[PDB]
RNA sequence: UUAAUUGGAUUCAACGCCGGGAACCUCACCGGGGGCGACGGCAGGAUGAAGGCCAGGCUGAAGGUCUUGCCGGACGCGCCGAGAGGAGGUGCAUGGCCGCCGUCAGCUCGUACCGUGAGGCGUCCACUUAAGUGUGGUAACGAGCGAGACCCGCGCCCCCAGUUGCCAGUCCCUCCCGCUCGGGAGGGAGGCACUCUGGGGGGACUGCCGGCGAUAAGCCGGAGGAAGGGGCGGGCGACGGUAGGUCAGUAUGCCCCGAAACCCCCGGGCUACACGCGCGCUACAAUGGGCGGGACAAUGGGUGCCGACCCCGAAAGGGGGAGGUAAUCCCCUAAACCCGCCCUCAGUUCGGAUCGCGGGCUGCAACUCGCCCGCGUGAAGCUGGAAUCCCUAGUACCCGCGCGUCAUCAUCGCGC
RNA sequence: GUCGGGCUCAUAACCCGAA
């Protein structure tokens, strides 16, 4: 019946949306959309760096159409690449920059406060940043960066925050990197103004 | 407990004010009024806002 | 002589974007067209233990998503045909025309 | 042929017919219209594929 | 106890928990049998390496090995590195997730001020609140996260909409009754009234009245009202701690195995049984048991499927098969309850454990170790010591039903 | 005195049943 129409799309989406996490991880994956026209399908990638998807001159792109349509269930399909609309305001883009530098070899804290600095300037409301595992020393520790203003509980928390994760994997194991930003255009309930 | 919230107070307070003469011991007109004169979306807080201006008017007027 | 179109949707605001639009369009020509007709939504809830081992006192969520759906009537008539026909409705709907 | 006793056999019904799409595990499988998917990994991609916690 | 009876969890917060209802699989345990080393290089190899077979032995069964002699053409585990893979160790090396403290009212910040300093102040006092919720006073004045606001559903009213849902009034046709003045039942035309489905909107604000408190914050009692004082039921759990649980869901460091601790196949085991314990089911009967007759649901689910309807059989079941990718067809004419008759306080016409014989279904396989039906058989139990659990309204008790798991199997979980 | 169960985070004391 029809509700088995709906579950299929779904499921096949997050696969691939799977997929490319891992496979595009130095470009600056910032996700997928997928388009359905009488010729075939139109796929749409975000990213950073489009020249390390396209891959010096096609050879890269052919190979993603490749598994795209073999290893998935996509018929014809044709890729585009495009560029991140607003890159900082996307909490999974910043845990995984944030996550790549951490395993360059800066500490810690710079590095989580250089993040914060660049968001804030962009014009976010709140950010919030927590980096927990084996930091300095074989007994593991959570740390957590904080300014502006930040939702946390209810429904406004849950539709308006943007939260990211990522894995940093250092010599001595995993290090776990947690994002939440809000958007300058998120509005409380409580926030009411008169009108002139 | 009913206890009044804050932001209902401020916005109320500050509803009174600016438009002295627009409100009324009437719940019914402030309810509109309130609707008019400001951006609330929700119903609950449009009738607690008018439901304080309301006494606020019937309590300058007793002198206090 | 008429056509039957069946719509769904996850979403409330498309598929009441799509019917207005077929309306405006049987309202554009000579026509009667048997207003959008509700049919019960459907709901698909799934509840999970919430924790990955079998220690701690049990507790559960409740996911649920709900598919929405109209029903339209109008009559086959191909002045007006060829404007549904070319009308293209966000990929979160399906759209499905038949003639009865 | 010696490959032939690396090869599984070929089963249509039992806990040994069915793994996880996302992880590969057997057993608590979550069959419901259609889907192939464990409960653990249900929990945390359910809100891709548009489930949400209303109550 | 055993060849093995694989492993985790032990006060609340382990013990129908690991979605753990394991015949094979799952599987990690036990007995036995086979297979696997990208890439670098050593002996080697067309005068053919590695790999593959008709027949018959060994064998549980096997070109696995062997015998009998055929095949094919280029890499090379007889060797050293090296690697794949690992439900092998470590949750006291980690990430993520989850339980508890606790949906408790807490945790903090900028500047000022106090103390040599650790620190203090705000965050204290009175009253108030479900609430660090508020109102006044104050070396504090202000602010953030949590609370609240917010989101989903239930109960009343209006507008729009009329199919696959609804049938009251109206027209025709057919058949019944007390023979038709009157009363019923189907079918068709027709309609969207009513029910229902689902988009939008209204409605409740301590707003009105009288008291207490201060004339503040609020509290107590009345009207009107579908609804009255977070209206009712849910989702959302702050800074942290708990070396709490989980590497046996997935991710991951180190250490190990690496011709076996990796990968497959067959048969066993997780289902053992002097005994201690948790949570339940069925009873100990009349506030009942049996036999015939009569009533009224909701949630959900269906193409690897739900199956009306006809035929066959005493039953379980068997042979055909409309419609259904579903507001259309099906699962689907619940039980507790009501009427009449037998039994009359008894280990019984209470109870139905245990066992014999026979008939079925699923499956590759039913002994170990599955579920159902007919006749027979007829154990303990006659209300429960010391202790101890759940629940404040459509709640508790009592009664059945749907879904998960699932080829077959529900004394369970989640819901009605 | 023996054995078993309660109570306690647990042991002793204490309570109950039995041979
Ligand atoms: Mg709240
Ligand atoms: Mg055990
Ligand atoms: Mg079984
Ligand atoms: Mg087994
Ligand atoms: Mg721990
Ligand atoms: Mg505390
Ligand atoms: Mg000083
Ligand atoms: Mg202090
Ligand atoms: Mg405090
Ligand atoms: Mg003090
Ligand atoms: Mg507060
Ligand atoms: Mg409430
Ligand atoms: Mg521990
Ligand atoms: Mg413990
Ligand atoms: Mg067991
Ligand atoms: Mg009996
Ligand atoms: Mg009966
Ligand atoms: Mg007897
Ligand atoms: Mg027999
Ligand atoms: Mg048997
Ligand atoms: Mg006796
Ligand atoms: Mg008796
Ligand atoms: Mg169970
Ligand atoms: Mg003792
Ligand atoms: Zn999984």
């Amino acid at each position: 019946a029809i509700e088995r129409y709906f579950i299929r799309e779904a499921v096949k989406e997050m696969l691939i949306d799977e997929f490319l996490e891992k496979e595009l991880r130095r470009a600056g994956y910032g996700g997928l959309d997928i388009k359905k026209t009488p010729l075939g399908t139109k796929v749409i990638i975000f990213a950073a760096n489009p020249g390390y998807v396209i891959g010096r001159g096609g050879r890269r792109i052919r190979e993603l159409t490749r598994i795209l349509e073999r290893q998935f269930g996509l018929e014809n399909p044709q890729i585009d690449v495009q560029e991140i609309k607003n890159p900082y305001l996307n909490a999974k883009v910043q845990a995984v920059r944030i996550a790549q530098a951490l395993e360059r070899g800066i500490h810690f804290r710079r590095a989580a406060y250089a993040a914060m600095r660049a968001i804030m300037s962009n014009g976010a409301r709140g950010v919030e940043i927590r980096i927990s595992g084996k930091l300095t020393g074989e007994r593991a520790k959570s740390v957590r960066f904080y300014q502006g203003y930040l939702a946390k509980v209810g429904n406004p928390a849950e539709t308006l925050v943007s939260k990211g994760y990522a894995q940093a994997l250092l010599k001595l194991g995993v290090i776990g990197v947690k994002v939440a930003i809000m958007p300058p255009d998120a509005r409380l309930p409580d926030e009411i103004e008169i009108i002139e | 407990g009913k206890i009044r919230q804050g932001f209902i107070k401020r916005v109320a307070r500050e509803l009174f004010n600016k438009y002295p003469n627009e409100f009324t011991r009437d719940f019914e007109h402030n309810k509109k009024k309130v609707e008019e004169l400001t951006n609330v979306t929700s119903k609950k807080i449009r009738n607690r806002i008018a439901g304080y201006i309301t006494k606020l008017v019937r309590m300058k007027e007793e002198g206090k | 002589q008429k056509a039957r179109i069946k719509l769904a949707s996850t979403n409330v605001r498309s598929l009441e974007e799509v019917a207005n639009q077929i309306k405006q369009i049987a309202e554009r020509t000579g026509v009667r067209m048997s207003g959008p007709i509700p049919l019960p939504t459907k709901r698909i809830r799934i509840v999970t233990r919430k924790s990955p081992d079998g220690e701690g006192s049990a507790t559960f969520d409740r996911w649920e998503l709900r598919i929405h759906k109209r029903l339209i009537d109008i009559e086959a008539d191909e002045r007006a045909m060829r404007q549904i026909m070319r009308i293209r409705v966000p990929e979160d709907v399906t759209i499905e025309i038949e003639l009865i | 042929a010696k490959a032939d006793y690396n090869k599984r056999k070929p089963r249509k019904f039992g806990k040994g017919a069915r793994r996880c799409i996302r992880c590969g595990q057997y057993g608590p499988i979550i069959r419901i219209h259609g889907l192939m998917l464990c409960r653990h990994c249900f929990r945390e991609v359910a809100p891709k594929l548009g489930f949400r916690k209303y109550e």
